[PDB]
């Protein structure tokens, strides 16, 4: 079957470049318009662009948002499809797929020459955020015990980290029933910020970790 | 080598309307 | 220069169910129009191109149906793997916009379920930094909708919190949530009440949590 593999991405400040790659295997590369979709946090799908095939002239169309900062590219000895995305903004942050696309002909003679058009096969996606934050580790603090009661109600709350993910777990993961690890939300100060909540009868220890900056922090919640 | 998709549909469809 | 409007934005329904979700163009574009599924942390999915062609591979369950400005899919008998978010997008323009509409998103029906509310007070670690963080939280709720407001010495607070909610929990399909009041240390310290109010449709009235600092 049709396999994408995605690479690239990352975190760049506003206004710097990037460069997304997709490598094809198991069809006619050379013979398929191939495309860019993304989506935002917490919004919907938009087109990014299209290519053609060398033969049509490899001519790229792109999405409003994007014209004239993004361009498209194809390496068909190499199976390459490439994002190049300058003068970047916050705004472009988000999940971004290549697209293995196809048409079908409109068989309608007042509209020949028009086509159905979609996107077939989806890649992985890749992640771009557009951020002029640094890497910094999460500082944890306890959501302690009161009569927070019902069953209490203890946790966690991870705060000005960046960028994410970050990992949490209680008791070395043999507290998991009862276990609720919220999104992380992006505060206003441009960290992402977290709380990890766990219930359990009134009558503990969360493990953070933080690859990017290589943080590991263990917090005793005590009431 | 010689590639045949869609697109080659449809532009012969087109060209065939408008000629 | 063509938008999609779907709706509805949210749908909950129960294995085996009818559900059938709309798109609305905003000029007629004959039967240029496809549908998509995309559920979390997967890769979205091609179901349906020319309004009502099914895609290779594609259940019979879901069938799409219309044409010029008014489109619908259909997903007869809801099995567990249909629950997921839905797109639909028009390709009618030459030069292409290829808009996606804003998505409708299937989740699980069940029975009303009121929130357990809980609130944390800002912890003396975090205090000495600076910096004051108050948490509300409405644990294992049914359905999403929910209103919370936060108070400060019976002061409505408005622009200075942030909500986060959770997946539908794969064991009872409830949802947790939880909103995080931010303030400075000196604005903390120079009020005493901290209270949040929650109004959700399984609650007889609406619920107040608070606690006074220190």
């Amino acid at each position: 079957q049709v396999q994408l593999v995605q690479s690239g991405g990352g975190l760049v400040k506003p206004g710097g470049s990037l460069t997304l790659s997709c490598s094809a295997s198991g069809f006619f590369f050379d013979n398929s318009w191939m495309g860019w979709v993304r989506q935002a946090p917490g919004k919907g799908l938009e087109w990014v662009g299209r290519i053609r095939r060398l033969k049509d002239g490899a001519t790229g169309e792109y999405g409003a948002a994007v014209k004239d900062r993004f361009t498209i590219s194809r390496d068909d000895s190499r199976n390459m499809l490439y994002l190049h995305m300058r003068t970047l903004k916050t705004e472009d942050s988000g999940t971004y797929y290549c697209t293995m696309d196809e048409g079908t002909p409109v068989t309608r003679f007042l509209e020949w020459g028009y086509f159905y058009y979609y996107m077939a096969v989806w890649g992985r996606g890749t992640t771009v955020i557009v951020s002029s934050a640094s890497t910094k580790g999460p500082s944890v603090f306890p959501l302690a015990p009161s009569s927070s009661t019902s069953t209490a109600a203890l946790g966690c709350l991870v705060k000005d980290y960046f960028p994410e993910p970050v990992t949490v777990s209680w008791n070395s993961g043999a507290l998991t029933s009862g276990v609720h690890t919220f999104p992380a939300v992006l505060q206003s100060s441009g960290l992402y910020s977290l709380s990890s909540v766990v219930t359990v009868p009134s009558s503990y220890i969360c493990n953070v970790n933080h690859k990017p900056s290589n943080t590991k922090v263990d917090k005793r919640v005590e009431p | 080598k010689k590639k045949w998709n869609w697109f080659d549909i449809t532009n012969w469809l087109w060209y065939i309307r408008k000629k | 220069d063509i938008v999609m409007t779907q709706s509805p934005s949210s749908v909950s329904a129960s294995v085996g169910d009818r559900v059938t979700i709309t798109c609305r163009a905003s000029q007629n574009i004959r039967d240029y129009l496809n549908w998509y599924q995309h559920k979390p942390g997967g890769s979205p999915r091609l179901l349906i191109y020319a309004a009502s062609t099914l895609q290779t591979g594609v259940p019979s369950r879901f069938s799409g149906s219309g044409s010029g400005n008014l489109f619908t899919l259909t997903i007869t008998n809801l099995q567990p793997e249909d629950f997921a978010t839905y797109y639909c997008q028009e390709n009618y323009n030459t030069i292409p916009s290829l808009s996606f509409g804003q998505g409708t998103k299937v989740d699980i029906r069940r029975t009303v379920a009121a929130p357990s509310v809980f609130i944390f007070p800002p912890s003396d670690e975090q205090l000495k930094s600076g910096t004051a963080s108050v948490v509300c939280l409405l644990n294992n709720f049914y359905p999403r909708e929910a209103k919370v407001q936060w108070k400060v010495d019976n002061a409505l607070q408005s622009g200075n919190s942030q909500e986060s909610v959770t997946e539908q929990d794969s064991k009872d399909s409830t949802y947790s949530l939880s909103s995080t009041l931010t303030l400075s240390k000196a604005d903390y310290e120079k009020h005493k009440v901290y209270a949040c109010e929650v109004t959700h449709q399984g609650l007889s009235s609406p619920v107040t949590k608070s606690f006074n600092r220190g």
